[PDB]
């Protein structure tokens, strides 16, 4: 019954042999999970998943080893060491650089109290953003659906951008700065892939908020 | 299970170089070691191995010991460098097997389900493709003996590998290769009668010895059975070729015809072109 | 003698995200993305998302950060220096 | 207990380096095969003894050794993005027929899309071929996407969703083979359905000849047509495209074949307003004694979500009144105001035919 502690020493000693193989997860390899058996021609059975490499080459390696097939659907970002082509751990999260996080904004120096005479039309604004957070419990009872998009337009200066961001200061909402024309680059397929990343974070993250400007021009 | 084995000259040398190891210190018995096999399929292959100190007493004819501290940790050595290489059995240089060899295999069956023993030869003599291989099974017997453990012969064949012919095939340097198509096939024919009909006389004299002494082997029955398969044609007096007579020369029909047709035009290529180029240089020079 | 160090800095590579402190995913102009840790000579807090840093082509580890990410050409007509035309 | 050492022995198998994939072309002899790696170099190499006759193939993807470059075992394919196209789901059946209009358009893609799987014998016996394509434009009302979208997953769990963001790719975009790859794995699903949405971007018109970006748009169109022009599953697969206005199709896509059916949306009628109403009730509930005709009549020519917004906007006025329900007098207020504000933004509803 005490043999469990005896083998516990050799698995940690051999886990140290994994440590030198875990430094470092040298490169990124796109993962594709596959299950196939090859009759020979005695019998050799096993699970083997075809792997990619971002170098544009594609390779073939058995299923990892270490982290099992429980995670995940075919991925990327995982670390693998030089030409040995073994993946030690499945590493998140997604990509890339400014595409992942467009802008990091803590909170504005101003608050919604900075607008005079607009108290009539700020209530419509403040509602749609605030109501899905605190009042969500009342919506499941009455079957209420919170608004999503809001069109805020007026001849400049209307103080629209100051009023928008200022409402995220008191509500603790994390702000993300984004502009419409910022999605256009020389390389085609950039701003288009951004929403695939942006709205994926909208599913991952809780509002918070996202604000954009010049929707009319980009919607031409 | 194990049908045939593939013995490389590299692993066989690992038995031969150990013959220099304990040959200088002596004394009795032979060279014995544990065999590392490479099994990709029913056909067995051997790449490397490790020789272990071993001795077998005479008196005391049943006494044998492997060193298993040498077998355990050195396995983790070759396993660390080569993951595919594992122990499929053991070996020794023979030349023959004493009855004690039954106990060497049964002890190491904990390592491998069936351990194949390889009898090798350090000094090449006779009669042909050297060494030997045995497999451990139990056929009992027809006479009713208690269950009989007797090693059955496994056909052994040499095989090659990439990168291993660098130094091996270099040192000879004296061989003529081959030449296929002229001498290669005909030297075999002179030997096919020699090596074919010498075992014919060696066995037919031992088969006559059966009635005299050494019975059993009865055998039985394998001796006459395949001998009668040899009897599809005997061939005895005279050749019974009455049906194969016209067919005899009829197989030589086109072989002689082409040999007559090729040598005619090959001459026309050799004779003409030689005369042309010869007189062009010869007479135009002087 | 000084050419042997920093010789492996090829090439300039942009990082992507961070799951944990030691390991970051990085992408290089070779089109090949590289997850790697950073050498003990550079603190982990100095690595920010979108930062081009040096590399050791053998070990792929982060070597030294390079401030400029940009830009091909377009600077020479943009940059203006020296005075003229006083008040 | 000992399962950990089994994983340790699996790490010994992890020490083996991965081989390199390649595409075979043809064979000069049995001893000389011509293979081409995905990187583009071609190699005439020998082969090992463990392979079988299934390795030869007429140009099937194989893996090459890291030294002799011999083929060990052929892997069929690999795809990262496929799973993100596997997860598209839409209801109905009923929820498709609950959209309230147009009535005959629900009767269109019902027998056009869903029917071929359950009863393929009806079309082949009479001899009439089902349509291989369709086009749904807008927005005279709503329902351009939903009409094809609900019947998309109603055929079976089979669907493949295509977003216009994947066609543009990058500089020297390699998605030409990804449009082939995405449709290759679309044929992994049978019977297949193909969507195209917002083609007014990737449908670039060659009328006025612009930058080469308009050319690579046509090349991506070539990757669409090629596999759908087969030589492969054609009448079984149903392709769908959508656009804001069908002036971007060019004389090629404006023609039937590629884009076959063109269908627009109309407005509902009276006493049918009570029908589309019942399916818009859903989660939002109101006072017991009410008549919904005042609600929906004040908003005419509205999106199904716009009327759904009017129900929520009237319901979000309840929290200001600290009541669960509201009288229909305050309803019509919030209904009429917001509705008249949407009509001023209704400009540019005119679409070319
Ligand atoms: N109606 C208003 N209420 C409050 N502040 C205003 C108003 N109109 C103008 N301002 C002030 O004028 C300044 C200029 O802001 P401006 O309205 O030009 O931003 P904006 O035009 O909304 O920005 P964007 O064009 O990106 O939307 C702001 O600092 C703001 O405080
Ligand atoms: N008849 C309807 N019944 C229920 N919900 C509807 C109806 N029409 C539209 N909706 C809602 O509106 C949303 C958008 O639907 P749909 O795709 O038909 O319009 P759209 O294509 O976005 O508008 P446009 O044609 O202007 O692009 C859907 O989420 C759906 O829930």
């Amino acid at each position: 019954t005490h043999e469990l502690q005896a083998m516990k020493d050799k698995i940690k000693e051999n886990s140290e042999k994994i440590k030198v193989n875990k430094t470092l997860p040298y490169l990124v390899s796109n993962v594709i999970e596959l299950l196939d058996v090859d009759p020979n021609d005695s019998q050799r059975k096993g699970k083997c998943a075809v792997i990619k490499t971002s170098t544009r080459q594609t390779y073939f390696l058995p299923v990892i080893g270490l982290v099992d097939a429980e995670k995940l659907k075919p991925g990327d970002l995982v670390g693998v060491n030089k030409d040995s082509y073994l993946i030690l751990e499945t590493l998140p999260t997604e990509y890339d650089s400014r595409v992942k996080a467009m802008e990091v904004d803590e909170r504005p120096t101003e608050q919604y109290s900075d607008i005079g005479g607009l108290d009539k039309q700020i209530q419509e604004l403040v509602e749609a953003i605030v109501l899905p957070m605190n009042h969500k419990e009342k919506f499941e009872n009455l079957g209420i659906q919170p608004p999503k998009g809001v069109l805020m337009y007026g001849p400049p200066g209307t103080g629209k951008t100051l009023l928008a961001r200022a409402c995220a200061a008191q509500t603790k909402a994390t702000f993300l700065k984004l502009a419409g024309p910022q999605l256009v680059q020389m390389f085609i397929g950039d701003g288009a892939k951004l929403v695939r990343d942006a709205f994926a974070l909208a599913k991952e993250k809780a509002p918070s908020i996202i604000f954009i400007d010049e929707l009319d021009a980009i919607g031409t | 299970a194990v049908q045939k084995v593939v013995v490389h000259p590299l692993v066989l040398l690992s038995v031969v170089d150990h013959f220099n190891r304990i040959g200088k210190v002596g004394n009795q018995k032979r060279v014995v070691g544990v065999l590392l096999g490479s099994w990709q399929k029913k056909v067995l292959d051997v790449s490397n191995s490790f020789a272990v100190p071993f001795d077998e007493d005479d008196k005391d004819d049943s006494v044998w010991f492997l060193d298993h501290d040498y077998l355990e940790n050195m396995y983790g050595m070759f396993k660390k460098v080569n993951a595919r290489e594992r122990i499929v059995g053991w070996y020794h240089t023979g030349p023959k097997l004493h009855k004690n060899d039954i106990a060497i295999n049964e002890l190491m069956k904990r390592y491998c389900p069936n351990s194949v023993l390889v009898i090798i030869d350090v000094k090449p003599k006779d009669l042909g493709l050297p060494t030997e291989a045995y497999i451990s099974v139990e056929e009992v017997h027809d006479d009713g003996t208690p269950t009989s453990k007797t090693f059955e012969h496994v056909t052994s064949e040499i095989g090659a590998e990439e990168a291993e012919e660098v130094g091996v095939e270099h040192l000879l340097r004296d061989i003529k290769d081959t030449t296929v198509g002229t001498l290669s096939q005909r030297i075999t024919n002179q030997v096919h009668g020699l090596k074919g009909l010498n075992s014919k006389l060696l066995d037919i004299r031992s088969y006559l010895e059966k009635v005299a002494t050494g019975k059993l082997p009865i055998n039985h029955q394998i001796i006459y059975q395949l001998q009668d398969v040899f009897n599809l044609l005997p061939d005895v007096s005279l050749q019974e070729f009455v049906k194969a007579f016209y067919l005899k020369t009829n197989d030589q029909m086109v072989v002689v015809y082409l040999a007559s047709l090729i040598r005619s035009v090959v001459a026309l290529h050799n004779l003409i072109n030689n005369k042309i180029a010869n007189r062009d240089a010869e007479k135009k020079e002087g | 003698q000084s050419e042997q160090p920093l010789q492996v800095a090829r090439c300039t590579k942009i990082i992507n995200a961070d799951s944990e402190d030691p390991k970051y995913i990085i992408n290089v102009k070779q089109f090949a993305k590289f997850v790697v840790d950073l050498s003990d000579q550079v603190a982990p807090t100095d690595i920010e998302e979108g930062m081009r840093v040096g590399v050791d082509r053998n070990k792929y580890q982060i070597h030294i950060p390079l401030p400029p990410k940009i830009d091909p050409t377009v600077t020479m007509m943009q940059v203006e220096e020296k005075p003229d035309v006083t008040y | 207990t000992k399962q950990y050492e089994k994983s340790e022995n699996d790490l010994k198998a992890l020490q083996s380096v991965g081989q390199i994939v390649g595409e075979v072309l043809k064979q000069l002899t049995e001893e000389k095969f011509i293979v081409k790696a995905t990187n583009g170099p071609r190699y005439v190499v020998g082969c090992r003894r463990q392979l079988d006759k299934s390795k030869l193939k007429p140009g099937t993807r194989v893996a090459l050794d890291m030294t002799t470059l011999t083929i060990m075992r052929y892997l069929p394919r690999e795809v990262d993005p496929l799973v993100y196209n596997m997860s598209h789901e839409d209801p109905g059946n009923v929820s498709y027929s609950e959209i309230g209009g147009l009535s005959e358009q629900i009767r269109e893609l019902r027998e056009v899309i869903e029917l071929p799987l359950t009863n393929p014998e009806l079309f082949q016996r009479v001899g009439i071929i089902p349509p291989k394509g369709c086009l749904l434009y807008g927005p005279p009302g709503t329902g351009k996407t939903l009409l094809a979208r609900a019947v998309a997953s109603q055929l079976d769990c089979n669907f493949l969703k295509v977003v216009s963001s994947s066609i543009v790719d990058k500089y020297i975009g390699e998605s030409a083979r990804l449009i082939r790859e995405m449709f290759n794995y679309a044929r992994d699903h049978q019977p297949c359905i193909i969507f195209m949405d917002e083609i007014d971007a990737i449908g670039g018109r060659r009328f006025s000849e612009g930058t080469s970006a308009d050319r690579e748009i046509q090349r991506t169109l070539m990757e669409l047509l090629n596999q759908m022009d087969g030589f492969d599953t054609l009448h079984r697969v149903k392709m769908i495209m959508a656009t804001n206005r069908p002036d971007t199709l060019d004389p090629a896509l404006l023609r039937p074949g590629r884009l076959d059916r063109k269908i627009h949306i109309d407005l509902p009628n009276e006493q049918a307003r009570l029908d589309i109403l019942k399916i818009h009730a859903g989660p939002i509930t109101k006072h017991g004694e009410i008549d919904y005709e005042a609600i929906v009549k004040l908003s005419d020519g509205f999106n199904g979500a716009d009327l759904r917004n009017v129900c929520t906007e009237a319901g979000m006025f309840a929290i200001r009144a600290d009541h669960d329900f509201v009288v229909q007098e305050d309803f019509m207020k919030a209904v009429r105001k917001v509705a008249d504000s949407k009509k001023l933004e209704s400009k540019l509803d005119y679409k070319p035919v």
